[PDB]
This record gives C-alpha cells, structure tokens and sequence, in this order.
C-alpha cells in the first residue's frame, strides 16, 4: 500500500469480465449476424477495442507507475452503470468510479 | 414503434373526398402540409405524382400507411417498385372503374421471390 | 479428505482425471473461463454428482433444513438456464417465450450469490449451513411467484419491474454474514418472504 | 494451423452445435413457410375486399356530388386539420419474428364537417359521409395483414440464408479439424511405446546372453 | 411370452416416436414462443415432460414386468388421437388407447 | 539466408517448419487457396512477420520512397480484407458498409499484381523498391478517393467502372520493363495520380 491501492484487484476482475463477453460478442456476429446481438453484447464490443487499443497499447520506454495504471483504467471502464457493476464492492466503486 | 399514426392518401379526386369524408388525412401542424395528394385525370402531371410518393414515404416517417390506387401507381411504378421497406407500408389498392389486377402492385413482385 | 485434482496429460480426458473421476463420489465443477469473469467456483452442473446425497439429506431433514427441496429446483434451474443459452445463439433469437427469460433470469442471481465468492474477503464467502438455506430459499421462492404470474397473466417485463425493490435486495444480499446477532436464521431473510409475496401481488394484478 | 492437444474439447461441442442448431433453423424456417402460404392467400382475397368497399362507396360519394348540384370535395378538403381515424402500433408475434400490426382507434376531432347547409341536396351528403366511414374502416383493418407481409418476406431471405449456412460451411470445418488434431495426436502416443519397447530388447538380450 | 405381449413391439415404436419429437418441440418453443406454437408441438411438449415423470421417474424399491409398463405406456398415448397413432395395428388400438 | 521448408499436409506443425520459425525473425507465408488461383508465392500478413520491417523502412525513406506511411495502410488494408471477406461467405454481401466494398476490390487487386509473378507473355520483369513504391502509392490513393467519395454521397459503381483503364495498366505494369520515364517514378505510374483527381471530383457533385 502506498503506490499500489486496495481497489487493484477489484478492478482487474472487472476488466477482465467486460473483455471475456466482449470477445464473445464477435463470434456471434459472424455466424448468424446481428441476430443474437442486444444493447448489453453492442457495448461490449466497444469495450473490447478501447481496451485493446488504449490500455495495451504503450511506449517501450515508458514507465508507468501502479497508481497510473490505476488511473487510467477507472477513466475507460465508465460503460455501464453501477448496479451493472458488482464484481466490486459498492463501497469501493462509489470511491473510484 | 408508436410514432406514426398518419394514413396517406394517393388517390382520384372523388375517391380522397371519400376517404377524407372519414378523415384519416390532414394539414399538419408542425409543417403546413397535407397528408393528401388529390389527382385527376389528364389534367395533373406525372411529375407531381412521384413528389408526393417520395415525400410521404422517405422525407414522412409519420405516415403509417400509405393507400395508392394501382392506376396512379402504374404512372409512377419505377419509383414504386424501387420503395421495399415496410415502414412506411406501400399498400396497392384497386382503383376507381377497374376491379384487381395482379400486374400493377408492387408489393406482390416482391412476394414472388421466395416463400 | 478434500483433493483438488487438476489436468497433467493436458487434456481432461488424460489417465489422471480418468483414475480420480472413478474412485470419487463428489464432485463439484470449476470453469477456467467463467472463473475468468470472476465468479470461482464456477461449477458446472453436468460433470457434477454426489453419491452421499440421500444419507447426508436426511440428516440435514433432522437437523432443521427443509433442503433436499432447494436443491433439485436449484439444479433444475441451473440445467435449464444452460440449454436455453445455447438455443440464444445458435438460432440468433428473435423471441423467447415469456417463462424462459424467467429461467435465466433466475439462474444470474445464483452466480453472484454463491458461485461468486472471493476466498479473502470473508463478507463474500462466508454463511453458516442454515444461512445457505434461507438464501436458497428466497431464490427458490422467487422463482415460485414468477411461475404463477405469467400463468394468471403478465408481461415479464412487468414482472421484473415492478417485482424490483426487493430483486435489488436479494441480488445485494451476498454482501452479509452472522453479524446481527449469533442467530443462523435472520430477520434479514424472514422480512424479505413477506415483502417478495407482497411484490408478487401487484405483478398479477 | 491449430492445436494437436485438446482441441478435441472445443470441437466436439461445436459440432453438435452445429447439427442440431441446423435442425432448428430448419423448424424456424418451416414455420415461417407455413405461415407464409397462408397469408399469400389471405392477402389476394384483401385486395378485392379493399377495392369493392371503396368502389361502392367512391360511386355513391360521385352520386352525391352530381345529384346535388355542386363538387363538394373542395369544401371538404379545407375543412379538415385533423384526422379523425388514426391507428395504433402494436407488434404482434407471428412465427419466431415480430410483425408490425396496427389497430385503428376512432378519436373524437371531428364529427362529419362545417359545410353541409345545401338545403335539401344537403341530406345526400351528410349520408355519403356515414357510408364511406364504415368503408374506410374495413380497408384499415384489412391493410393491418399487408404491413405483416411485407415484414415476412424481409425476414424469410435472412433464414434461407442460414440454412444453407450452417450446411455448406461449418459442419465439414468442423469434421475436417476434429479428425486430422485426432489422427496427430494419437501418432505421439504410439511412437513412444515403440521407442520404449526397442531399448528394452536390447537391455533384455545383453542380460541373458553370457 | 406369456410374461411379455405381443403388443409390446409395437408401443415400442410409438413410446419412442414421440419423445424425440418432444426433445425439438422443447427447443422450438423457445426460439418461435408459446404465441406461436404448433398445436402438435402442445402435445409433444406434455409427452416430453409424462414421459419422463412417469416411465423414467421412479422410486427406489418399484418394481415392474412388462405388463405393468405396458399400462402405464397407454395412459401416456391417450392424449395423443387415434389417427396420430399409426404404427399401431388397428385392433391393439381399439382395445388400449 | 533464405531457408525453404515443406508443411506436413498444411500442418505448420510439424517439428521442422516449428524449428526453423522458432530460430527465424522473419516470416513469409504460403497460402494454397491463392496459389490455386496463380498467386504464388502468397503472402498476406497473418502468416508472416518481419523484426527488420521497422528499421528497413527507416532506411528506404531516406533513400527517396515515402514507404513506412503507406506500409501501414496497406497492412491494414490486408487485415480487414480477410474479416470482411468472411461476413460475405456466411451472411453475404447485403450486410456490407459501402466503405467496406471498397477495401475488398483494392485488395483484390494487390492479389493479384504483387504476389503473381506468372505471365502471360512473359514472367514478370524487374521490378525494385521504388517501383514497388509507385503501385502502392496508385491502390492506396485509389482507396482514400473512393471512401471520401460514398461517405459523402456516391454510387459505387460510378466509382469502380471510372478507374477502369488504371486497373489494367498497374497489373500488367510489371511485365513491361523498368524504366518507362525513369525507376524513380514511371510517366506510367505518374499519369493515373491525375486520373484519380479527376474521377474524385466528378463522382462528389
């Protein structure tokens, strides 16, 4: 603690849980089309290349301290409301939102 | 969804007073338009027709149903053929002094491919 | 003796996992990719089985829990959630029938509930065995109201609207452990009963 | 190319996914054809239905208009800012696929019009109106079934479209992968068996022989 | 026989007919909904749930020869018409329905 | 060292191709389905790398070429083309963006005119980096126009029909021998950079 927070496990499994749908989301589009897709699948491959382009994607002499990483992945991750958010304490995510 | 609720008339003259007698037609309010176009025969132009299926059916996503007598149609059936959504719904209907013909409906030529 | 058992050949159908399956009476699933999402243990029903079953239940019958009950119905729920899923993506689906929605709707909640589980945070894992049966018991409840109000007639979408204040209560209810009294059995779980039937009423009428 | 361990796995569940998802699409598309047969019936039958009620009803209003002594239609056109049947939205689930439905509703605006005064010939026009207000309506419910039909025939090249899909392509991707990953995979096994064996023999020679 | 009847073949047949026709009329009414539903798939999708329930369902200690079975069997095609019902000769039929 | 190994039945798997991409920094592919249709030797971008691609084209921009920008568009060209082309097969052509259309016919194109090297006449003629340069920056300009011009309002087919006589001239460009006004920058290859202005305009209003 002190350069690394407390909230840092708690939002890597929410990154991870918006990521695993949104990958899923595109196999759907292929085979049938936008047949099985809704708003919720719609959003999630949005979330999908933001996330891949934005957070991945970095220098090779840039050094980035944890509590940049941090930072940075609360500002992407504003998609979906707070009741669709509960991989996260509500304590915590009112805090870092 | 529930945003349209307007009929459209394409129609002879005699046959959009009766439908208008009714009342499915307007002047709008928020455009000072009707929701009408009266015709007659020999005596409108061709050109005028094609306007009016245009503006209800492309440049009007209020009208719910567009009636169209097929006679009238016929004049304008590149620009008939040519709208296939069903939002607006283009309905062929027969016209006055002649009874159902299969050969001037637009909506029927879709059909045929595919069942 | 609790084992974990875990792949060695690299595949699950390689001789460790054969020789363990064998001579095990319990089981209880794990998925790499839900776990993934964050919801461990992610328990998959079909390579789920348990020999112990029948003594172990008229055990818990004496003891107090009606639980044997929940239990097939948390199943059920669990196994016809999966099936409808694949039916969702396969076909691409332009309609469901008004109870099938119900069905995985149901089953959502008892991820969070139980399968979500953090094994540090001690508010988010831990309920004594009683505890388990009136969180149970309020799904299964749940489900029991729903069942009906379609039947009497009632769009789903009015069912889960105006059902609504106590949906949110139950699916924040995983947030709880004995701390309100030494007690196994909560006001917490009996006042939701009474307010869930009281719900039920108006999603009917 | 992929994998020569455990593809067998994710495979295998995609190739019964694949069949029996055929097998469904091909149920949706059976209903989707049963119903379409019937409203192409139905539909052919509406249009006559339409265009005799409005016949009947446009020669009475020409009736009306000669007996009395002037055109009214001019009078009626600038009378009316309103519309008095209007029509309701509604989706209406026939086979798998919603279709758009309307329902009229006949809301108070306007009752007949502001110009009837015409004496005794005035009569005739105030009944033309009763007459042509019940043809209106026939053709408005009629019109409801050809919305439906036009959403159908949209809808049905879509699902050819899969049936054919799901054939052609993805089940011999599937049997093509799960059988060569198969055939590789079995290959490794057997060759360590034979490697194994054949220093063994020779281990098993060197001991006997003195 | 004498332990068996000759029927027994032919509810072999019709038991089994039925139940796979149940096992798509479950996933077709999910896709087409219960608005648009067969009125043969209704009856497959009772079969599905019977014949389960019934044939396959039960306790620990019953106990049955074929001549119970085959009670048990009819009770489940009754609700299915008689014309639905063709791999059956005509005589058996008329007698057990 | 230039190392040419042989697929095991379009197995890339086998232990020798493995080996030799393990120790290799660079990859260049081979796809049997283009080779079919005479585009051998094919390379595409999902099948290949190169470490030295980043350095190289430092060094051949200061040479003259402005070779590493379209390096990149044209990479990306290739990448989308596969995607898209997939949608086709299985959904069709009726689910395309118009933009879309687009980056299929250019691909078409770059098929055909780098990665064939079969005549008919004669097998294909010298061809260098800077001539190289010319045809990239001819399919790439042809792509920019055209999206520019359906994104603000234009038939696709007055688009396509119009480069025409451009399409022909750049496919059977490498046939004809190197200089045609110098290396550099062909009169050839000069001249259809007009064309396209031309065309641009003509479509937009």
């Amino acid at each position: 603690e002190g350069m690394t927070r407390k909230d840092h496990g708690d939002v890597s499994n929410q990154l991870y849980a918006k990521y695993a749908i949104g990958k899923d989301a595109a196999a759907m589009k292929a085979v049938v089309g936008e047949e099985a897709l809704s708003i919720e699948d719609k959003l999630s491959l949005e979330f999908l290349e933001k996330f891949e382009k934005t957070f991945i994607t970095q220098g090779a002499y840039e050094d980035r301290t944890v509590f940049e990483s941090l930072d940075q992945a609360w500002s992407l991750l504003r998609i979906y409301p707070k009741e669709m958010l509960n991989r996260i304490s509500p304590k915590i995510l009112d805090e870092f939102y | 969804a529930e945003k349209r609720t307007l009929i459209a008339v394409i129609a002879d003259e005699d046959t959009t007073t009766g439908l208008l007698l009714a009342g499915i037609g307007q002047i709008t309010p928020e455009t000072q338009e009707k929701n009408f176009f009266v015709y007659q025969e020999g005596k409108t132009t061709k050109e005028e027709i094609t306007d009016k299926f245009n503006h209800f059916t492309e440049e009007r996503d209020d009208i719910a149903i567009l009636l169209i007598n097929q006679h009238i149609a016929e004049n304008i059936r590149a620009r008939v053929d040519s709208f296939t959504n069903a939002f607006p719904a283009i309905l062929e209907i027969p016209s006055k002094d002649h009874p159902y013909d299969p050969e001037k409906d637009s909506v029927l030529k879709r059909v045929r491919k595919l069942f | 003796i609790v084992a974990a058992v875990s792949p060695a050949g690299g595949d699950f159908s390689d001789p460790v996992t054969t020789a363990t399956l064998g001579i095990t009476q319990v089981f209880w699933g794990l998925d790499k990719k839900l776990a993934q999402r964050k919801h461990f243990p992610s328990i998959n029903t079909s390579v789920s089985y348990s020999k112990y079953t029948n003594v172990l239940n008229k055990f818990y019958d004496s003891n107090y829990p009606e639980f044997p009950v929940l239990r097939d119905r948390m199943k059920e729920i669990l196994s016809n959630a999966e099936e409808l899923e694949q039916v969702v993506q396969l076909v691409g689906k332009s309609a469901l029938s008004d109870s099938d929605k119900i069905t995985l709707d149901v089953a959502t909640l008892i991820k969070e509930d139980f399968l979500q589980q953090n094994g540090y945070s001690t508010y988010d894992a831990f309920c004594p065995i009683w505890k388990t049966f009136d969180m149970m018991r309020a799904f299964i409840s749940y489900h029991d109201e729903a069942q009906k109000a379609v039947a009497n007639g009632a769009n789903w979408s009015k069912l889960a609207d105006s059902t609504g204040d106590v949906k949110h209560a139950v699916s924040s209810s995983k947030f709880f452990e004995p701390s309100r009294g030494e007690k196994e059995v909560h006001g917490e779980f009996e006042k939701l009963l009474s307010t869930m039937q009281e719900r039920f009423a108006e999603s009917t009428d | 190319v992929f994998p020569t361990r455990m593809t067998l796995g994710l495979m295998k569940t995609k190739l019964k996914g694949a069949n029996q998802g055929y097998s469904l699409l091909k149920r949706k598309s059976e209903a989707l054809t049963k119903r379409f047969r019937d409203i192409t019936k139905r539909i052919d039958d509406a249009k006559q239905k339409m265009g005799r009620v409005m016949q009947t009803a446009a020669f009475s209003l020409a009736e009306v208009s000669y007996a009395t002594g002037e055109n009214i239609g001019y009078q009626v056109q600038e009378s009316v800012s309103t519309a008095r049947f209007k029509v309701r939205a509604r989706q209406e689930n026939v086979s798998g696929v919603y279709l758009s439905q309307f329902e009229s509703y006949i809301d108070p605006e306007i009752n007949d019009f502001r110009l009837t005064g015409l004496g005794r010939g005035g009569q005739q026009v105030q009944r033309a109106k009763e007459i042509y207000s019940r043809a209106v309506e026939t053709l408005v419910e009629l019109a409801s079934l050809q919305t439906a039909f036009i959403i159908l025939d949209e809808v049905i090249k879509v699902t050819n479209r899969r049936v054919n899909a799901i054939e052609h392509v993805i089940i011999p991707r599937t049997e093509n992968t799960i059988a060569y990953i198969n055939s590789e995979l079995d290959e490794l096994d057997r060759e360590e068996f034979y490697r194994l064996k054949k220093v063994q023999e020779k281990k098993q020679n060197e001991t006997a022989k003195l």
